């Protein structure tokens, strides 16, 4: 039941280091401490996200993959930065260019021989493995194309293990990046040909959710990284807790991918209330569901009222009964029988956890895989074949070594993706 | 549309079967074209476009398919021929054959040779687990996949050879099927004609490759049944369907033979393959 | 005369856990006994040491503990054959040594959890095995029916339709208890809206305690595992008996703890009791078992009975005469010390094959309908050593069980 994180680009690594620093105090590991957890309950199932080594050292069981040192040298060079094993570190004083094909042809293949060698080391630990989690994003060079490349073979050496991904799409409104969509799809198509789950993370989302629902006046990065952190940890973590009604990777993908294409998930956080004012305590239960399920707080750009739903993950944290749980999610599919599709009687699939996270009284984690999500990959497509039109930077990618027909393929792929989900939506 | 013809395609009892129990004749037999399926209870019915008896051996069944292997190269377009059945039904023996009693494939080269300014080159291969091995030549696991800027793909370092000779064709598929003696089998020729250009395919059917294979074929032929019978294609779920694309999309003629054992004991296995093939 | 118990899956290792605790309390043995006759399987580690580490964990031994460590999967496919074939081997040797150790048995008390993992799939292949190697047995299985509209893996219906195909005919007689009837139950029959899962399964526990455990019981009208079998299932077909209790009355609110005979065993007629969305909208009644337990007079049951007989509002099938089995026993039911049962000297744990069942199996089998005709996540199942076969076949196998239960009665 164990897992093997991978932060690969500048991304990654930032949104991991961020993710790493909550999953410690979410079992009570301290950089070069121990096991110092309030509970003991944190301790039944640490071996998923950790190795034991010596026996105050707990280290983490995370990969930072990058072509550029700076961005791993400061990752290492902060708080939590010193309890990575230095045998994870898998940099590439290469070009860290953010090109696909220099991350995903030259500079990144050449490093790829150093990641095999250690995804096996780590897949090879101990007890059962699960499955490989990636986070990264698709506006860089070593988070969409060394990140994608890096998992195109994790795929290939273990057919049988479960592929979650964290990918932090490019943001409509404002892109990070000015070739942000070529990277984008050129790295989903192998995406959706690779991996078992993947949680589209908006940068404009995440702003707006730390604006709205969050009275913070500066979200920086770290903040809107903790943000996602906590969905993460309400995802794999949690599941690897007691509860009266848990779950795993497996029973989720078995109940949340309904087609081999892959299909493409939405995290969204139950308590988000600020702090100070805010702090009602009002999250007996429908309160958790009349957030999670209502537009703003969805994680990605695209909002659940734009496409029917597909798949619905509720994973409850806290002791609660599962009569107030069940009942509440049953209303809303017959309140907003709408959009929840007409070919499945309950898209919704619930779970329980017993011990919520360390500081909470109760939470939930959700996750929806609604047909939403075109209006996503449709804007990419636009913006893609937009610039594509022209080959706008294209002499980045084919002087790196490229083909005029890979971009065809990414093109063609994840418009049919597109499709694929509209033939479902109605 | 060009809807895959069916043919079915029933094996005699071998001697140590037949020893066994005299089962044969398990399905019975109305019309060229329909089978009825009645095993000591089950009842249902398996339309298909023509059936051969179990008496038939692999000469009376090569013939049709004959006629249709020299008519490709006249096509211009692709041509596949699957050949569908449990294991020992006589896929083998329909593919390449006894040496005494040669099959649906050397009689192909024979008849296209027998015609042959034309040219043809030579392809064979195997997948297993979703990977692609070049039965051809014995020196070697991944092959690639190549794709044209339109987006159709197409076989990469695939070793393509030029056949000067009817026999040499036949040897040159013989050294890998010597190989292979579980998995997919597939025999591609390319004939050009001086430019009309035609391509003949002897599949041989037989891990969540097989069972998704499968089941995406059958996904594809229903999808595709109702827009040609009626006002999305799974070809891209699967890459063995996807490569062939060209030839199921395009226009051209796919005859599917479905071999399988008269007997009861079989009557299940028998139902699926002529399942895979057609209904009523 | 004995019968161990296998317990498999998440829900069935958590109704066990439950179940046994009212057994051992209401029999006199703490955590440190003696040794009991069930076993507990999952396919996932912390399921099974929930119980390895809370209460009563030295009162069972290692061996009746099976677990493994791979992945559980919420599909019945994978836990059918995948992994599921991999344990059936120590599974069965502890349900053969236990069998062995005993001093002649009657039967194994089955317990699973239809829309599950493990619940469907290892089950399914357990008592396939079983049915063959104790065939000279009572096959009697406690499942939970997925509840109607409160489902909980979306896949669910997929898990039933392939688990109840598989032992339909292998099952003698299994007992089915709705998961949303037992929220409204405890809604208006306890009023509580903080039923936790340990709250339901105390409820089945109770009615299961009055089941084995009491029956095995003396008392002045002792009934044994076979003649369930023979009064509840009139044909071969596992025929589905449905679980009510009478005494559902909460220890705070509601107050009527003397409640005589011809009330309480009025109270189980009524579907606002029964422990399953199976209303008598049109199912007749074909074989009762009422099983009484505490202080009752065998004329006062022999009355309660004649004006129910005379009601006609219960409308029995037309081939049924007298279709209810008297079983008078002495041991009173037993409340947990903290729990929210009033708690009363006797009880009427009645069990009855209806055609209602066809309502529930109707509704179920839609949505396997629904679902199949777009394939859903079918490709889950049929890349784990499965295909469109089986599925169809068990498609075609549960139409004759909407043809059974319709054939057996609607008509005279
Ligand atoms: C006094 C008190 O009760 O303080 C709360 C608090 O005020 C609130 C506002 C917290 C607070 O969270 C934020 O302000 C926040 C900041 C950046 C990004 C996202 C959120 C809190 O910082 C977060 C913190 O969360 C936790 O402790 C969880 O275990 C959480 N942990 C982390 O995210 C974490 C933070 C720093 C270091 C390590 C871990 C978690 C959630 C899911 C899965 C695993 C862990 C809590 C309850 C609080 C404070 C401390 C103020 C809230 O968030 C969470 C995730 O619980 C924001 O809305 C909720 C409601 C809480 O009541
Ligand atoms: N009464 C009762 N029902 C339960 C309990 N636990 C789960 N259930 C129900 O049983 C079903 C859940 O099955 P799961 O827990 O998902 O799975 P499992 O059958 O244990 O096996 P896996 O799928 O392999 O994990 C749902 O319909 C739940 O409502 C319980 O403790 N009591
Ligand atoms: N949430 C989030 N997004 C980030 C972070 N860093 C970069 N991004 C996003 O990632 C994109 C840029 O890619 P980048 O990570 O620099 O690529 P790489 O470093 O070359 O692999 C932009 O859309 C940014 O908004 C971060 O720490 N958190
Ligand atoms: N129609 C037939 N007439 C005579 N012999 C046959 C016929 N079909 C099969 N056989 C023989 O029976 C055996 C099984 O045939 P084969 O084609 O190898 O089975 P499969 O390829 O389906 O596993 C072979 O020895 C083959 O020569
Ligand atoms: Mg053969
Ligand atoms: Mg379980």
């Amino acid at each position: 039941r164990e897992i093997v994180h991978i932060q690969a680009g500048q991304c990654g690594n930032q949104i991991g280091a961020k993710f790493w620093e909550v999953i410690s105090d979410e079992h009570g590991i301290d950089p070069t401490g121990s096991y110092h957890g309030d509970s003991d309950l944190q301790l039944e199932r640490i071996n998923v996200y950790y190795n034991e080594a010596a026996g105050n050292k707990y280290v983490p069981r995370a990969i930072l993959v990058d072509l550029e040192p700076g961005t791993m040298d400061s990752v290492r060079s902060g708080p939590f930065g010193q309890i990575f094993r230095p045998d994870n570190f898998v940099f590439g004083q290469s070009g860290a260019g953010n090109n696909w094909a220099k991350g995903h042809y030259t500079e990144g293949a050449e490093l790829v021989d150093s990641v095999l060698d250690v995804v096996r080391k780590e897949s090879e630990s101990c007890d059962c493995l699960q499955g490989f989690q990636l986070t990264h994003s698709l506006g860089g060079g070593t988070g969409s194309g060394m990140g994608t490349l890096l998992i195109s073979k994790i795929r290939e050496e273990y057919p049988d293990r479960i592929m979650n991904t964290f990918s932090v799409v490019p943001s409509p409104k404002v892109s990070d990046t000015v070739v942000e969509p070529y990277n984008a799809t050129l790295s989903v198509h192998q995406l959706v040909e690779n991996t078992d789950e993947t949680y589209c993370i908006d940068n404009e989302a995440l702003y707006d959710i730390c604006f709205r629902t969050l009275k913070l006046t500066t979200p920086t990065y770290g903040d809107l990284n903790h943000l996602v952190s906590a969905t993460m940890s309400g995802v794999t973590t949690c599941l690897r807790f007691p509860g009266q009604l848990n779950a795993d990777l497996r029973k989720l993908a078995v109940n949340m991918v309904p087609f081999p294409r892959l299909h493409f998930f939405m995290p969204g956080f139950a308590p988000l209330t600020s702090r100070g004012s805010q702090q009602y305590r009002a999250l007996t239960v429908p309160e958790l569901t009349q957030q999670m399920f209502d537009a703003k707080n969805m994680m990605a750009a695209c909002d659940p009222r734009h496409g029917r739903y597909l798949t619905v993950a509720a994973v409850f944290r806290g002791r609660m009964s599962m009569k107030e749980v069940d009942e509440q999610m049953l209303n809303v599919q017959n309140k907003n029988s709408s959009y929840f599709v007409e070919w499945i009687p309950n898209n919704v699939k619930t779970a329980v956890c017993d011990i919520p996270p360390r500081g909470l009284k109760m939470s939930a984690t959700f996750i929806g895989n609604s047909t939403a999500i075109q209006e996503l990959f449709k804007r990419i497509s636009e913006q893609f074949t937009a610039m594509f039109r022209r080959k706008a930077f294209l002499h980045w990618y084919t002087g790196e070594g490229m083909d005029e027909m890979e971009f065809t393929e990414a093109e063609s792929n994840m418009n049919d993706l597109v499709s694929e989900y509209q033939q479902y939506q109605d | 549309s060009e809807k895959v013809k069916v043919y079915l395609r029933i094996r005699p009892f071998l001697t140590s079967e037949l020893d066994r129990q005299e089962d044969q004749g398990c399905v019975c037999i109305e019309n060229t074209e329909t089978l009825v399926l009645q095993a000591p209870q089950a009842t249902h019915k398996f339309t298909f476009s023509q059936i051969f008896g179990p008496e038939v051996g692999q000469v009376a069944f090569f013939n049709l398919t004959m006629k249709e292997m020299v008519k490709d190269v006249l096509k211009g377009q692709n041509w596949l021929i699957y050949t569908y059945g449990v294991t020992n039904s006589g896929k083998t023996y329909t593919i390449q054959g006894t040496s005494k009693d040669a099959g649906i494939l050397p009689q192909s080269l024979a008849l296209i040779f027998n015609s042959l300014r034309f040219s043809v080159w030579i392809s064979f291969f195997e997948i297993y687990n979703e990977l692609l091995y070049d039965l051809l030549e014995p020196p070697s696991q991944t092959l690639r996949l190549c794709e044209d800027q339109n987006g159709n793909p197409y076989v990469k370092d695939l070793n393509w050879i030029h056949v000067r000779d009817v026999e040499e064709a036949w040897k040159l598929l013989k050294v890998g099927r010597k190989n292979q003696s579980r998995s997919h089998s597939i025999f591609s020729i390319r004939i050009l004609h001086l430019p009309k250009i035609s391509e003949l395919s002897l599949c041989d059917l037989a891990a969540g490759n097989i069972n998704t294979s499968l089941h995406t074929l059958g996904r594809c032929i229903a999808a595709l049944r109702q827009n040609q019978q009626n006002r999305l294609i799974p070809f891209r779920d699967s890459k063995l369907t996807r490569v062939f694309q060209g030839f199921f999309t395009g226009r051209g003629r796919s005859c599917m033979i479905v071999n399988v054992n008269p007997c009861a004991s079989t009557y299940d296995e028998t139902l699926h393959a002529a399942k895979f093939s057609a209904l009523a | 005369r004995e019968c161990i118990s296998i317990h498999v899956g998440q829900a069935g290792v958590q109704i066990g856990n439950a179940c046994w605790e009212l057994y051992c309390l209401e029999h006199g043995i703490q955590p440190d006994g003696h040794v009991p006759r069930a076993v507990f399987v999952d396919l996932e580690p912390t399921v099974i040491d929930e119980v390895r580490t809370g209460t009563y964990r030295q009162l069972f031994h290692p061996e009746q503990l099976i677990t493994g460590k791979e992945d559980a999967a919420n599909n019945y496919a994978r836990g059918h054959y995948t992994i599921g074939k991999e344990i059936i081997d120590l599974v069965l040797d502890r349900i053969r040594k236990l069998a062995d150790q005993c001093t002649g048995l009657q039967g194994f008390s089955v317990f699973h959890s239809f829309g599950g993992g493990t619940g469907s799939g290892f089950t399914s292949l357990l008592m396939e095995r079983l049915s063959v190697d104790y065939g000279k047995k009572s096959k009697l299985e406690f499942s939970i029916y997925p509840a109607p509209q409160v489902s909980t893996a979306v896949v669910e219906p997929y898990n039933s339709i392939l688990t109840t195909h598989t032992t339909l005919e292998h099952s003698d007689c299994a007992f089915m208890v709705d998961n949303e009837a037992i929220y409204d139950i405890c809604r208006r029959n306890l009023d509580i809206e903080r039923p936790t899962y340990t709250n339901l399964n105390r409820l089945i526990g109770q009615i299961v305690s009055s089941i084995t455990a009491s029956l095995r019981f003396d008392g002045a009208l002792n009934v044994d595992l076979t003649e369930f079998q023979t009064n509840l299932v009139p044909y071969p077909r596992g025929h589905f008996p449905l679980a009510t209790y009478a005494p559902v009355i909460s220890a705070e609110k509601a107050y009527h703890e003397q409640l005589s005979v011809a009330e309480i065993t009025n109270a189980c007629f009524e579907p606002a009791n029964q422990m399953v969305k199976c209303d008598p909208r049109h199912g007749k009644y074909m074989a009762c078992c009422l099983l009484y337990r505490g202080d009752v007079v065998p004329k006062d049951v022999n009355a309660a009975i004649a004006t129910i007989k005379t009601k006609r509002t219960i409308q029995f099938v037309d081939w049924c005469p007298t279709g209810f089995k008297v079983g008078i026993n002495y041991e009173p039911p037993t409340v947990v010390p903290g729990g929210d049962l009033a708690k009363v000297q006797r009880a009427v744990c009645m069990l009855s094959n209806t055609t209602a069942i066809a309502e529930a199996w109707a509704r179920l089998d839609h949505k396997f309908d629904l679902m199949y005709a777009k394939r859903a996540f079918v490709h889950w199942y049929v890349g784990e050593g499965m295909e469109e076969g089986e599925f169809s076949e068990a498609r075609e196998d549960m139409a004759a069980l909407e043809k059974d239960y319709e054939e057996v009665g609607v008509d005279s």
